[PDB]
């Protein structure tokens, strides 16, 4: 294991609302760049790098998309784990060093709809459960797949339609990253009933940070992700 | 390279175990590439904070490597917000208790 | 056996905005209050059942189990009461306004000293309200007396370890005391494998002319077997089995 | 007297089975002393109504005792609201299917 000495962190005393009550986890360990650190605190991975605790300044995520699976995921500090991906890693350069931001060429719905037509900015976020895109564009995407508004930018799709939905392809670094309908939908269950949640949420990210699409757990789960601080790049490979 | 196992709750929350302090006090955290701060609940959380009744709490009095800071912080995500104060200590990945 | 209420007017729901009805275990609602509050002045099921003389006694009663594991979860008796689900004798209160099942509440006493509804107030007996409901300012004062903290939307949580040391809360109706123990007025809730204790009292003001009103919800009916009598316009209570 | 068994979901929802139509179409309902209308989801519910997707729906075409009405209704409770149209039929307690 690793021991990161003299790390500055927050002792939370107030958590208003219900946000953190049901959450399975105790806290958050941020892994983005120092630029967005509240109080300009040196982040864990930055301290880890300055202390030379790993030979390679990269970290990687495997996220399982089956909640029954063992393990539920794996973070590799200082390397990648070939047991959780197939083929080779394809890299994209970080375009702004704050979030792990990359250039998104376009978003294609197999039935015809094109979003982010002339290219846009996107972030790779393990802490966002869903794919997030601009309100108006996500509204168009949801109409193309027959999804209906639920609440707060989220949409539901009749479960019987999922098998016949078009695949959605994200073009990054000139390559297509396809999400099949099983990949972009989530099966949700409450009080002995089941529903299918759209894995795309509409939310506008205001400037100066936004507009931004967010490649959340839905995307990372299908594509094993490498975060490289040595070369300021993000790598993707098909997850095992 | 160090592997850190993660648990998956409903394809929505991915989290792993870390340690803070000497000896390490274990916490589960989301390793979050969309933010840059580390935080955990404090043993000094307000009674009004229901989340801290059922989550692990850091106790600075039990750590020999705890270094007082005390600067206030306020973090806003998309989901919601939280506040507290800063402290300094050793972070272990995995917990290594 | 059963009953068949002929020519009943009911609603075919086509729109249900928000998330309210999505998670609900039930498909619909069958209202059992008075015709006065019926939307579109529709003759309610029990009124139609009475007009058709399908029962001998124009009364209906509820047993509600407070243990979710128990079989049955509850029982509605149409045209009668069921002595297997109550002990002792029924005590009756006159309905004060025939719209909801409204009765006069003499006062609310917290064992530790606090008195609410000091000079008497109006209350309704509602099987469709999960919790006890009272005015925001008075419930806020009750929650402070039991060490509960605000959750969201008028609801409060109590540290589970404090429940055993909480005072009893007594509702005075028809000159008699109806005690709710901390076990009766708290609900054990578990979300993502975590155990919290919800206060069974919710603060919400119901605007006049209908309000102010306290609501004796499932928390109360669960401890006190309830009889709704349309023949004499009264509500009966007995200790539940 | 007629007994109607109820189910208990989490000490929050108490409901039982009824029948509407000839032959009876079964529905679960809260017998609610705080309101005065009977309603169930329609087979004619709007696509936008997610609750309808996973609840039983009344089909007037399958009932020989269905009498058309069609008058609009809107019901609001403390919790939320709903709308639709009126119809007339036989209500069975219990379902008796
Ligand atoms: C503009 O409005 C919205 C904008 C965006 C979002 C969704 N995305 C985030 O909020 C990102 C931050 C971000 C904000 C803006 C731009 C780029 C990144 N969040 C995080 N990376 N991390 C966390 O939030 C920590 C956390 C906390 C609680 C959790 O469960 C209870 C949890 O479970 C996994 C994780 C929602 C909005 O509103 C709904
Ligand atoms: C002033 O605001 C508030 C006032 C009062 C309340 C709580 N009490 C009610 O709302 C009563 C009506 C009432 C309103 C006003 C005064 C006296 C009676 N409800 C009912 N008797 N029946 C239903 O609601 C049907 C129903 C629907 C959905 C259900 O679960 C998904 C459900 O599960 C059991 C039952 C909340 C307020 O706001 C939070
Ligand atoms: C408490 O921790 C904070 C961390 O934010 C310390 O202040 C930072 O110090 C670093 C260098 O060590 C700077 O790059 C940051 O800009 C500083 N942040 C702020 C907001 O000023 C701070 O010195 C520590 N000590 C005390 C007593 O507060
Ligand atoms: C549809 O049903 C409504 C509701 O039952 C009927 O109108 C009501 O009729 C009763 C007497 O039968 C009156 O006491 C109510 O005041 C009436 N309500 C309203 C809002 O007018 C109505 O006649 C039925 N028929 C049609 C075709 O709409
Ligand atoms: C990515 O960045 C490296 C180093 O800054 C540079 O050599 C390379 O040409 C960049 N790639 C693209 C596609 O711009």
């Amino acid at each position: 294991g690793v021991k990161v000495e003299r790390q500055v962190f927050g002792e939370a005393t107030k958590q208003p609302g219900i946000t953190f009550i049901a959450a399975k986890f105790d806290g958050i360990l941020g892994m983005a760049y120092p630029r967005i650190s509240v109080n300009n605190v040196l982040p864990v991975f930055d301290n880890l790098m300055q202390q030379k605790l790993v030979d390679q300044n990269i970290f990687s995520f495997y996220l399982s998309r089956d909640p029954d699976a063992q393990p539920g995921g794996e973070l590799m500090l200082g390397g990648t784990d070939s047991k959780y991906y197939k083929g080779s890693l394809s890299y994209l350069n970080v375009t702004r060093k704050a979030y792990w931001q990359v250039h998104l060429d376009q978003v294609e719905v197999a039935s015809g709809l094109t979003l982010c037509k002339e290219g846009c900015e996107a972030i790779v976020d393990t802490g966002t459960s869903l794919m997030v895109g601009p309100v108006d564009e996500v509204r168009e995407l949801q109409k193309a797949i027959g999804a209906v508004p639920l609440i707060q930018g989220e949409y539901m799709i009749p479960c019987e339609k999922v098998s016949t939905l078009p695949a959605i392809t994200l073009k990054l670094g000139g390559k297509g990253y396809k999400l099949s309908p099983e990949d972009y939908t989530l099966k949700v269950s409450q009080a002995g009933k089941t529903l299918c949640l759209s894995g795309f949420m509409g939310m506008d990210i205001p400037p100066p940070s936004g507009p931004l699409w967010i490649l959340g757990d839905v995307f990372i789960g299908r594509y094993y992700t490498v975060f490289d601080r040595d070369n300021n790049r993000v790598g993707f490979a098909e997850a095992a | 390279p160090i592997p850190e196992v993660l648990k998956n709750y409903m394809d929505a929350q991915y989290y792993g175990e870390i340690g803070i302090g000497t000896p390490p006090q274990c916490f589960t955290v989301v390793f979050d590439t969309g933010s840059s701060n580390l935080w955990v609940p404090s043993i000094h959380c307000k009674l009004l904070d229901i989340a801290c009744w059922i989550h692990h709490k850091y106790n600075s009095d039990k750590s020999s490597t705890y270094v007082k800071n005390g600067t206030s912080f306020d973090i806003h995500y998309g989901s919601g917000s939280l506040s507290g104060y800063l402290s300094q200590d050793t972070v272990s990945v995995p917990c290594q208790s």
